[PDB]
C-alpha cells in the first residue's frame, strides 16, 4: 500500500 | 484567450523550478506525480492525483444595492493528496477546497526535517469570464472548504 505523511 | 486561464508556476523556493498553465478549458485541473494529472510534478511524497483545481460558477446569495459577483467564474483548488497540501496560510487535508486568487502560492508538500520544500505561484493570465479573477474576498478570511461525492467524481474518471 502507499503510505504519505508529513511530520 | 491562448488557452490557459490560472498559471501554477514551481517556484524556485520548491525543488522544482518549473511552470504549469492550467488550460481554462480544462476542468478540473488535476496536479501530481502521476502523468494522467492534467500537472505533472514528480515528488516521491507527492500522489498520483495529489491535488486537482476545480472551476466554478460563482454566485452570491442575493445583490441588495451593492452588485456583486453577480454570476461570473471562480477557481478553487482541490488536495486529494494524503501528505495534505498548505495555500498560503491555511491547511489542505485530503478532501479540501480553496479558493485561489490571482498569485496564490500553494504548497503541495513541505518537511521540516526533511528538508522537502514545495510550493507552486498560481498567476491567472487569461480571464475567462472571471468576476474578477481571484481575488477571493469574502465574509470568511480565506477558509479552507471541504470535498463532497461532487470533487471526488472528478477525480474518479482520473
Amino acid at each position: 500500500e502507499d503510505i504519505y505523511y508529513l511530520d | 484567450g491562448n488557452g490557459r486561464f490560472l498559471t501554477l508556476k514551481p517556484l524556485p523556493d520548491s525543488i522544482i523550478q518549473e511552470s504549469l498553465e492550467i488550460q481554462q478549458g480544462v476542468n478540473p485541473f488535476f496536479i501530481g506525480r502521476s502523468e494522467d494529472c492534467n500537472c505533472k510534478i514528480e515528488d516521491n511524497r507527492l500522489s498520483r492525483v495529489h491535488c486537482f483545481i476545480f472551476k466554478k460558477r460563482h454566485a452570491v446569495g442575493k445583490s441588495m444595492y451593492e452588485s456583486p459577483a453577480q454570476g461570473l467564474d471562480d477557481i478553487w483548488y482541490c488536495h486529494t493528496g494524503t501528505n495534505v497540501s498548505y495555500l498560503n496560510n491555511n491547511r489542505m487535508i485530503q478532501g479540501t477546497k480553496f479558493l485561489l486568487q490571482d498569485g496564490d502560492e500553494i504548497k503541495i508538500i513541505w518537511d521540516k526535517n526533511n528538508k522537502f520544500v514545495i510550493g507552486f505561484k498560481v498567476e491567472i493570465n487569461d480571464t475567462t469570464g472571471l468576476f474578477n479573477e481571484g481575488l477571493g474576498m469574502l465574509q470568511e478570511q480565506r477558509v479552507v472548504l471541504k470535498q463532497t461525492a461532487e470533487e471526488k467524481d472528478l477525480v474518479k474518471k482520473l
